[PDB]
């Protein structure tokens, strides 16, 4: 080159939007091929030959390797839509790809792009506006049935799709059991406090629900016993090991007739705290630290279980179901170190057991509160990985149910309705935005088109139909019945999805509207590229 | 006091948090100088118009540099009207025009289209940015017209 | 102009041009360039002309005296306690970012944000050390919010 | 230089991928289809090390074999779950999943959506789980003759078929030995706690399964006794040795008479030691660690018998045998820790090498299957398939129920389901029945390895199906004609059936849900 | 970079490497530590004593 | 922000503050004036001046 010595290479114009478009476009088209109750899976093999197979939208990108920047945004763009709902992180880099691509070929028409910014912002807040039409109170449904049918359309396109009735029926049992009453009104329902146990085996129509917890642990020895009637639970978060100086403290000996009563000491006052604990009555004994092999003889002769080595986020949810308190340290607000009877849990039974040629510990109706657990089945592990994934989608999408008492149709209805409404709408702005929004309208319409291409179905006279009902809702108000009409894909034909058991919380349609438009906002504002070579 | 600023973006975040600090940096020159000035291209259309008029009086070799300094601040307005998609000749042929026969808070107007009063749009920018803008300029290029060789060193 | 590796010698003195004038005005980091970059080229023709280069460096001087004493008959000025102007210069120096749409949000904060740290009585400074700005992913641009208190993050 | 996207990674997709995952399961079935039935010949691997596994099991063939394509990774893995759940039936589950994955491509040839399938797959299973449970067998567990019956009809496809009749007897006292109720009602019957040993030469009808429990040691010092006979045994953890500290300790010592003082205590310390132990009056004792050569002086003084660095592994089986508990700290030491309960103890000399037997325990919760035979290839394909033995008794004490082998319940299952089928309308009707004809591989299977015509009996099997009452018909796997399984007295519990039909069709669910492959993206 | 007018600098950061153009950066930068100005002037008339001289071995 | 001192008392020593645009500009400012105020040190150490602009060199 001549001026601008940079020592890299720059791209202006036409140059970098169009390659920055089909940078976009790419990302799409991977998993283009996994919406809707038709979509299929994908595997991802790495060098060393480790398989894993999902068609979690997110879960996808995060394990594929990119560096154009273009395409980085979007990777995060699905990250993002994980982290503040869970669900639709592939409806969100659809429309986020379409986005782009439409207004494209706007620019090439010598259209300002500030100009088709502001169309693009424009349409999405009215969008969300008009949303707050579209509401189905979940009080004014039965509370059980949209719980229930809002799990399974969100299971469909899984692995676990027809065993829904199943599925859904753990989940929402689950959810409400962890339910929980925290300041002046509000209540909590902290999902991800279940723990979720993979093993496999027998089918997974075989998996169960545990009324209590579960641990991965098993007891640290053999001659302790195995099962506990009435358990007593101390947890504790310190080693019970043999006590030894502080790196500060020395010893020096000058008279040999003492050296005898300084290393009992050492072993003796552990003796002394263990004695402590078993005198109030405690069964069970669980450890984030480690337990000397001496230190078990002790729970052996007086009959009682120890596990060593467990978790701390594991302690947690024990002490808060069970009702014990967690310890540090054995002082109190004097010099002695004393153990309480008041500071115990309570459970009915603890119990090891045998799945498929390994072992784990049940803790059974804790008396304090209520928690539950949850054991997969499946022919393999890359199967079982699976489920885990399709599951923690079901319990999220639960969760914002419950807290927010509003729900969308869904199949495409919402699309649908939108295209409709916001190409009426443009028509009154009357300056070079209506052709923004009006860009924006068609952009919507993907999501019907993706889901009846996957079914090979006619995904033109099928969307068609719906513009034609759509359109009949909005005018002429005593069809108003007819803004349900979603899709079906086994007969491919239109059905009332509402009465059908279709439904989404609003918290998902509302908050991809708004990351995606962001995203492509950001990404249009570009029209030159620096790159410097490395050094 | 603190400010707490949200995205959903690295880029977007940080592109955000330098669009504030500028927001900041402008009140800040609002205090050390409390002096306003029509923006959109008018002082840098007058400044041209004057410094015309100003070097048919002197006589000379100097006449000549006043001319090109006075012609070199065409630019910023010319930029403004070919940024929006405009005829840059028109545009700027328009400003001296009507600037040279009454009003000199005549702009841009990106929003409408043409050449209309600023102040009825509210776009205003501090004393201080303008003039300090000026005075780094000069002082750099008279600082370059100094130099006359180049050698390579360790 | 930072980020850039630019190597020509006479390449590197814009970096540092642009760098001056964000340290004493904040705004107007790229116009100074262009500025600069114009009276530059208007030089190449006067040396064909056969100007010697010392006439060049004092003929501008001149002319950046006369460029000043224009501005300041053009000015205005401006009363801290008038809420209503200090807006419309915080949103123009604001709507030529990317935040230009959330412009309706930020322009009334970050005014608030100066109010809140001087006394306008005796205002002849501002140090923006005591205004910290934190960054926090997640949401959109329109959640942020200012905070009256301390925020910390650990 | 270059514009990338993706930075070196392949990718496919369509129908090819389909196919290819297909025609990848079928390939490893082919390679284990010799493997079923009596007439199973037997094949030979060879390892990384140099050694030779000479075996005919369906797991140990598969997990010797490398194979870098995504969809047989899924059948090797199928195959040691199988292994670990009911430790036999990993070559029928293989045999099932290709034909259940084989017959399903005609279907999508046809252009029928996958998703169309897997509903009719998934629905199929539950009516093969019902049927399975009609026509299941009650068996009383208290009848000896009728449970070595079901332990010899699983093992006279293996190698020890020429020993059977011993070899029933080893598995069958073993796992009725090891039975154990303990606190609460938790009974279990754990297999760690029946060892098996092998020792070259002999003959194999020298096997024995002992009452207690073999040790490959020797007594320390020669002077202490070889034969014992109601010892009172202790087992100890901890050493019998004056060991350091770890508190950062030193001495200082400025006295003629320190250095020697403090070198005679610790003598004094394993005096406290030996005199504590002594206190129970044992005949042996037992222990993890090293014994000092003092602390052998007092023993020996007292007629005690030592033993050095037992490994955890046996200690939890000799104090399950003898009645003892393990005690770390002697001083803890107590009566009811000391175990009474053994009848003899002798040291032999097995080919220049010393063993001690604890052997005619009272009630002894833990074994120890002794096995003899020409080298240690033939031993090792022996204990494969006694393990497979022991797994399959423990199965019929959980769930005491039956059903026909030898292929009667295939077909079975197979006749029940075409008739329903018929009651079914709409597209699902036809992959609901070639899923139902998939089972019929397994009698087919048994005929081709047999040497008869696959064409003629089949047919005529399928025909005597279709009347009332003739659920029990199977083919005999020696001869080649169909015999009723109720007089040639085949059996097989009813877990091992349900397992492989849940495991075979799941895996063609997994499998038929595949649309694409990514690779070399380097994590 | 750097842009400057004393002879001093200039002389110091040249690489040079024939034997008799060191003793010439060698007084310029005792002069500049001495008194501080005539850094330019001394080298000039250094080197054109020089100049005059070829002329008369020459003679 | 710096420390101010004002109305000192003896005031034996300064400080100078520089103002420019660009990094090169300081340096070349600073330089400059380094060599205005040794030569100053040195003509009050001894006071007798000699006159320049080429009057001196043809004279010798
Ligand atoms: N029974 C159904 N009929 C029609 N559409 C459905 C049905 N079940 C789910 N969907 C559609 O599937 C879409 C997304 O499902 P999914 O494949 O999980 O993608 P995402 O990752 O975006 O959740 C939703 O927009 C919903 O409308
Ligand atoms: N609404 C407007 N109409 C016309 N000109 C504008 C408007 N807003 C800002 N400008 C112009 O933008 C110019 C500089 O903006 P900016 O892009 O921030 O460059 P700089 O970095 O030099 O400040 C100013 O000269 C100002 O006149
Ligand atoms: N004597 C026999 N005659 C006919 N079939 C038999 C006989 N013994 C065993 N079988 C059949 O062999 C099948 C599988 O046994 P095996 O060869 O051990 O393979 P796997 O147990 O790995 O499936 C069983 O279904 C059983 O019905
Ligand atoms: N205004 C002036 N008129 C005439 N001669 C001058 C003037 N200013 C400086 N000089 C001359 O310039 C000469 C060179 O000085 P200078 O440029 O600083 O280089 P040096 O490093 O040798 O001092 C001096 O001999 C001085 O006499
Ligand atoms: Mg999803
Ligand atoms: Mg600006
Ligand atoms: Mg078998």
């Amino acid at each position: 080159e001549g001026p601008l010595s940079v020592f890299g290479d720059r791209s202006t114009g036409e140059t970098i939007r169009s390659q920055n478009v089909m940078a976009a476009a790419s990302i799409a088209n991977i998993v283009k091929s996994s919406l809707g109750p038709v979509g299929l899976d994908k595997m991802l093999v790495d060098d060393i030959g480790d398989v894993t197979i999902t068609n979690d939208g997110a879960t996808i990108l995060k394990l594929l390797e990119v560096e154009h920047p273009a395409a980085k945004v979007l990777c995060e763009l699905a990250d993002l839509q994980d982290k503040e709902v869970g669900d639709g992180t592939t409806s969100v880099v659809i429309i986020a790809a379409e986005l782009l691509k439409n207004a494209d070929e706007l620019v090439k028409q010598k259209i300002h792009p500030t100009s088709v910014i502001s169309g693009y912002r424009l349409a999405c807040k009215e969008a969300v506006r008009y949303i707050n039409e579209n509401l189905i109170v979940n009080t004014d449904e039965l509370g059980r049935d949209c719980l229930i049918n809002a799990a399974k359309t969100s299971m469909s396109s899984k692995i676990i799709g027809i065993n829904g009735d199943f599925f859904a029926n753990m989940v929402v049992d689950a959810v409400l059991a962890i339910k929980y009453t925290d300041i002046r009104g509000q209540p909590r329902y902290p999902v991800n406090s279940v723990n979720i146990l993979k093993a496999h085996g027998r089918s997974q129509m075989e998996s169960m629900l545990i009324s209590g917890y579960a641990l991965n642990c098993v007891v640290g020895s053999q001659g302790m016993p195995k099962r506990i009637v009435n358990a007593k639970i101390a947890c504790l978060d310190f080693s019970l090991q043999k006590t030894k100086m502080k790196l500060g403290v020395q010893v020096v000996i000058t008279d040999p007739e003492k050296l005898d009563q300084i290393r009992q000491r050492e072993s003796d006052i552990t003796k002394e705290r263990i004695q402590k604990i078993l005198a109030t009555g405690a069964n069970v004994i669980l450890t984030t630290g480690g337990i000397d092999d001496m230190c078990l003889k002790y729970f052996v002769e007086a009959g009682a279980m120890a596990v060593r080595r467990v978790l701390k986020r594991d302690l947690k949810r024990i002490a808060k179901a069970s009702g014990a308190t967690i310890l540090s340290t054995l002082a109190n607000l004097e010099g002695e170190e004393t153990f309480e009877a008041a500071m115990l849990g309570q459970a009915e039974e603890v119990v090891q057991e045998r799945i498929c040629d390994d072992e784990l510990i049940l803790i059974k109706n804790t008396k304090a509160r209520t928690s539950a657990s949850i054991i997969l089945r499946g022919a393999n592990d890359f199967m079982c990985d699976e489920m885990e994934r399709s599951l923690h989608d079901a319990l999220c999408v639960v969760k914002r149910v419950l807290e927010s008492k509003s729900v969308v149709p869904g199949g495409g209805a919402v699309e649908a309705a939108l295209s409709i409404y916001l190409e009426n709408y443009a028509t009154s702005m009357g300056s070079r935005e209506q052709l923004a929004i009006a860009e924006f309208a068609r952009s919507l319409l993907v999501i019907p088109n993706t889901l009846a291409v996957n079914a090979a179905q006619d995904s033109t006279d099928l969307v068609a139909k719906l513009r034609a009902f759509h359109n009949e809702a909005q005018v002429n108000p005593e069809r108003k019945n007819l803004k349900w009409i979603g899709l079906d894909l086994s007969n491919g034909k239109p059905r009332d999805n509402k009465q059908a058991g279709v439904f989404e919380p609003t918290i998902v349609k509302v908050k991809s509207l708004k990351f995606a438009t962001e995203a492509a906002i950001t990404i249009l504002r570009i029209d030159d590229l620096i790159k410097l070579h490395p050094e | 006091v603190t400010i707490v600023v949200r995205g959903s973006n690295k880029l977007v975040i940080e592109e955000a948090e330098r669009s504030i600090h500028d927001a900041l940096c402008v009140i800040r020159c609002l205090v050390k100088k409390r002096a306003l000035i029509a923006g959109g291209g008018a002082p840098e259309i007058e400044l041209a118009l004057r410094l015309t008029e100003y070097s048919r009086t002197l006589s000379g070799m100097e006449s000549y540099c006043v001319r090109a300094f006075a012609d070199a601040m065409e630019v910023i307005p010319s930029t403004l009207a070919e940024n929006a998609g405009l005829n840059p000749i028109s545009t700027v042929t328009e400003l001296r025009n009507r600037h040279a026969q009454g009003e000199k808070t005549a702009g841009i107007n990106v929003r409408k289209g043409g050449i209309s009063n600023i102040l009825e749009e509210l776009v205003v920018q501090p004393l201080l940015v303008s003039v300090s803008a000026l005075t780094l300029a000069t002082e750099t290029v008279r600082s370059i017209l100094k130099i006359d060789d180049v050698v390579n060193t360790r | 102009l930072k980020q850039m590796q630019v190597l020509h010698p006479a390449a590197r003195m814009l970096v540092e041009l642009s760098k001056a004038q964000d340290i004493e005005a904040g705004d107007g980091t790229t116009s100074v360039v262009i500025i600069a970059g114009s009276l530059l080229d208007s030089c190449t023709k006067l040396l064909q002309k056969g100007i010697h280069p010392t006439i060049i460096s004092e003929s501008f001087q001149k002319a950046l005296e006369k460029g000043i004493e224009i501005l300041t008959d053009m000015s205005r000025p401006v009363e801290l306690s008038d809420r209503e102007t200090l807006l419309n210069s915080a949103t123009t120096s604001l709507n030529s970012k990317v935040v230009s749409q959330y412009s309706s949000l930020l322009s009334p904060m970050s005014v608030n944000a100066v109010m809140k740290v001087i006394d306008p009585a005796t205002a002849t400074s501002v140090d923006l050390r005591d205004i910290k700005i934190v960054k926090k992913l997640g949401g959109t641009i329109d959640d942020c919010e200012l905070v009256e208190g301390l925020v910390l993050t650990q | 230089p270059v514009l990338v996207l993706s930075q070196n990674t392949k990718r496919e997709s369509g129908r090819k991928v389909q196919s290819g995952n297909i025609n990848a399961a079928k390939t490893i079935a082919d390679i284990i289809r010799t493997c079923l039935g009596p007439k199973s010949m037997m094949k030979m691997l060879l390892d990384p090390m140099g050694g030779i596994v000479m075996t005919n099991d369906g797991n140990a063939i598969l997990r010797e074999i490398q194979v870098q394509h995504p969809a047989a990774k899924s059948m090797i893995e199928i195959s040691r779950t199988q292994d670990e759940e009911v430790g036999d039936g990993t070559t029928s589950v293989i045999i099932l999943a290709g034909e259940m994955l084989s017959v399903a491509e005609h279907f999508l040839e046809q252009q029928m959506h996958p998703t169309v399938v897997i509903s009719a797959y998934r629905k199929a299973l539950d009516d093969m789980i019902s049927t399975l449970k009609k026509i299941s067998i009650p068996v009383d567990i208290s009848d000896s003759d009728m449970m070595l019956n079901i332990i010899n009809s699983s093992i006279t496809t293996k190698a020890i078929s020429r020993w059977s009749s011993l070899a029933c007897n080893i598995a069958l006292d073993a796992v009725k030995m090891v039975q154990f109720e303990e606190n609460g009602r938790k009974e279990i019957d754990i297999k760690k706690y029946a060892r098996v040993e092998k020792i070259p030469g002999g003959i194999i009808e020298d096997s024995c399964v002992l009452r207690g429990v073999m040790i490959n040691k020797d007594v320390t010092h020669p002077r202490m006794r070889r034969y014992i006979k109601n010892p009172r045994i202790v087992l100890l953890d901890s050493s019998l040795e004056y060991k350091k500290g770890e508190s950062q300790t030193d001495i200082e010592i400025t006295r003629e008479e320190d250095f020697t003082r403090i070198l005679q205590m610790e003598e004094e310390y394993i005096q406290q030691l030996c005199e504590d132990i002594i206190q129970l009056k044992p005949d042996v004792v037992i222990t993890e660690k090293g014994i000092s050569d003092l602390a052998q002086h007092y023993l020996m003084r007292a007629n005690i018998t030592a033993i050095r660095r037992v490994r955890k592994t046996d200690n939890n089986r000799i104090a399950r045998a003898c009645g003892a508990r393990i005690v770390s700290r002697p001083e803890e030491l107590r009566e009811d820790d000391v175990g009474t309960g053994a009848g003899l103890l002798e040291i032999k000399k097995i080919g220049d090498e010393y063993f001690t037997f604890i052997t005619d325990c009272k009630d002894p919760k833990a074994c120890t299957i002794l096995l003899r035979g020409a080298s240690k290839e033939i031993l090792s394909e022996v204990e494969r398939n006694l393990q497979d033995a022991m797994q399959v008794c423990r199965n019929v004490l959980l769930d005491p129920q039956l059903v026909p082998g030898g292929g009667a319940s295939e077909m079975a299952v197979a006749h029940a389901l075409t008739e329903k089928s018929k009651a079914m309308t709409g597209v699902e009707q036809w992959p609901y029945r070639a899923v139902a004809q998939a089972l019929e591989v397994i009698p087919r299977t048994l005929i081709q390895n047999c040497g008869a015509s696959t064409i003629r009996l089949l047919t005529s099997l399928r025909a005597k199906h279709t009347q009332e009452n003739c659920e029990t018909w199977g083919v005999n796997g020696e001869t080649g004609t169909l015999v009723d399984m109720k007089e040639l007295g085949i059996w097989e519990p009813l877990a091992v059936k349900l397992q492989t039909y849940k495991t075979a069709v799941e895996t063609a669910v997994l499998l038929l849900r595949i649309d694409d492959i990514v690779s070399g993206h380097k994590k | 970079l750097m842009v400057t007018n004393d002879g001093a600098t200039i002389l110091k950061n040249i690489g040079v490497d024939n034997p008799a153009a060191k003793v010439l950066v060698d007084m310029s930068r005792v002069q500049d530590d001495e008194v501080g100005d005539g850094t330019t002037s001394v080298t000039v008339l250094a080197a054109e004593l020089l100049r005059e001289a070829e002329s008369l071995i020459a003679k | 922000k710096l420390i101010h001192f004002s109305g000192v008392a003896l005031g034996e020593a300064c400080t100078i503050v520089l103002r420019g645009a660009t990094q090169q500009i300081l340096d070349e400012a600073e330089r400059s004036l380094h060599d205005a105020l040794c030569v100053l040190a040195q003509t009050v150490k001894d006071s007798r001046t000699v006159y320049g602009g080429g009057c001196s060199e043809m004279l010798m």
